[PDB]
């Protein structure tokens, strides 16, 4: 008996098997209805989004349309792993501070539709500290939504000191089309939003001083890049390329009045007990593939500095697979006996209804 | 924020410690130890936590992972006992050994209720208190290792 292990994030899909290195299934959280006013899910909806209009069942982790869910999940299963889900126990994962009901409705789902024969909803930052060979560390988790840091001490998460952020990847990328129209690009529609998205991944860093590249992007044409869209046609961006993850650091170039991701961290820390923060800022683990700004490390360990006690020793973990980390981490985790014994089966289920995920899934 | 009404409001609480002691009287490693003052020590094998025989403790693979248990007499009470667990990551070991030896750390430290002081020790990066476990000549360093777990995706 092979358990699966799919992490739903706000943007992708990641889904596999249990003892993998790596998601075997990785694709977008989206399903595809005709721009002209019966329906395609995930690459098949990429593909044709040329006459697609494209919907994100989740946002900023939390699944507002749980019939487009229910449509990914049984893509998931039946199209890319080819699995009958009845045979598989499976772990999902959630973004933490969601509503409760939320996870209510998961595990309804999962047994009353797909006859799971056992599941477990485990917190994305645990799974991400796991990965990482840790048992005490503060996560900064940023995905396609939802932002989260959660520090742990010997392998317990800190309830009071998680702190969320709902500004994540996708702002990111309505940010960067929006600024793109100062260059007289005009990018709109749902399908122009994946093309933005694909240029803000390959083009996009942290700058380590804002204001001093802001200056050098003025000067010459150095920071410079050209971009060939789907049509042919090349576009040049400049100070978008920074301007764009800025956002992180600076919630109000989107009209925020939050604390960007270095002073979220640095808040989550001083809401721990004073003797283990030491050892949170030698750990900052980062995950999620709005951690993967080249940059992005270094402007947190600057940040961090300048907000830290003067001598503290602080330390950014960038692991390289960071991409991934949350489903390895359940691909290991989902691999011991221990941790499978606290799933929730479906007697259980039969017999409690969904309150029984509250009682089992920490 | 509202804890309250989140996924998060039963973290911390006395039935998140239950269930997860439950969980680790699961494991067969954990029969028996921690009953009287030495070292213990476990390697990750394919996932599985594996004795290793004591006539081999302090000699570490390079490529593996660890768990290694110091029960002693604390300065409170000399006829009770206190627990040190160190995990012990080779400068070779792979990403499922060191995630596996991390989250039994935290099932023996479950198992032991708590009492155990969890210490995290990279290979080159051993705490004094690691250092202090063997004696003289006795912590080495050996070439190569049990095979990963993972099944490698193409
Ligand atoms: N190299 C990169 N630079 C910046 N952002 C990236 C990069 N790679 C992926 N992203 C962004 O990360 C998000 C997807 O990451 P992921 O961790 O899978 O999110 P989720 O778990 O929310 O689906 C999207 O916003 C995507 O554009
Ligand atoms: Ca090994
Ligand atoms: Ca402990
Ligand atoms: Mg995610």
């Amino acid at each position: 008996t092979t358990a699966l292990v799919c992490d739903n994030g706000s943007g992708l899909v990641k889904a596999g098997f249990a003892g993998d290195d790596a998601p075997r299934a990785v694709f977008p959280s989206i399903v595809g209805r005709p721009r002209h006013q019966d329906s395609y899910v995930g690459d098949e909806a990429q593909s044709k989004r040329g006459i697609l209009t494209l919907k994100y069942p989740i946002e900023h982790g939390i699944i507002t349309n749980w019939d487009d869910m229910e449509k990914i999940w049984h893509h998931t299963f039946y199209n890319e792993l080819r699995v009958a889900p009845e045979e598989h126990p499976t772990l999902l994962t959630e973004a933490p501070l969601n509503p409760k009901a939320n996870r209510e409705k998961m595990t309804q789902i999962m047994f009353e539709t797909f006859n799971v024969p056992a599941m477990y909803v485990a917190i994305q930052a645990v799974l991400s500290l796991y990965a990482s060979g840790r048992t005490t560390g503060i996560v900064l988790d940023s995905g396609d939504g939802v932002t989260h840091n959660v520090p742990i001490y010997e392998g317990y998460a800190l309830p009071h000191a998680i702190m969320r952020l709902d500004l994540a990847g996708r702002d990111l990328t309505d940010y960067l089309m929006k600024i793109l129209t100062e260059r007289g690009y005009s990018f709109v529609t749902t399908a122009e939003r994946e093309i933005v998205r694909d240029i803000k991944e390959k083009l996009c860093y942290v700058a380590l001083d804002f204001e001093n590249e802001m200056a050098t992007a003025a000067s010459s044409s150095s920071l410079e890049k050209s971009y060939e869209l789907p049509d042919g046609q090349v576009i040049t961006i400049g100070n978008e390329r920074f301007r764009c993850p800025e956002t992180l650091f600076q919630p109000s170039f989107i009209g925020m009045e939050s604390a960007g991701i270095h002073e979220t961290t640095y808040n989550s820390i001083m809401k721990c007990d004073i003797d283990i923060r030491k050892d949170l800022y030698a750990n900052n683990v980062m995950s999620g593939g709005t951690t993967m700004y080249p940059g992005i490390a270094d402007r947190m360990q600057k940040e961090i500095t300048a907000l830290a006690p003067s001598t503290m020793k602080i330390k950014i973990i960038a692991p390289p697979e960071r991409k991934y980390s949350v489903w390895i981490g359940g691909s290991i985790l989902a691999s011991l006996s221990t941790f499978q014994q606290m799933w929730i089966t479906k007697q259980e289920y039969d017999e409690a209804g969904p309150s029984i995920v509250h009682r089992k899934c920490f | 924020y509202n804890i309250a009404d989140s996924n998060i409001a039963n973290l911390g609480t006395e039935l998140e410690k239950k269930v997860k002691l439950e969980a680790s009287q699961h494991e067969d490693a954990w029969k028996g130890a921690g009953k009287q003052v030495g070292v213990e020590i476990w390697r990750i094998q394919q996932f599985k936590v594996v004795p290793v025989p004591k006539k081999h403790h302090g000699s570490f693979y390079t490529g593996d992972s660890y768990i290694v248990l110091s029960t002693y007499h604390p300065k409170t009470n000399p006829d009770k006992l206190a627990y040190d667990v160190h995990f012990w990551l080779g400068a070779f070991t792979t990403q499922d050994e060191a995630g596996t030896a991390a989250y039994k750390t935290v099932e023996l430290d479950d198992y032991l209720g708590g009492l155990p002081v969890q210490y995290r020790e990279v290979q080159g990066y051993e705490s004094e208190r690691f250092l202090s476990l063997f004696p003289k000549g006795g912590l080495r360093i050996l070439d190569g290792g049990v095979e990963t777990g993972f099944h490698h995706v193409e």
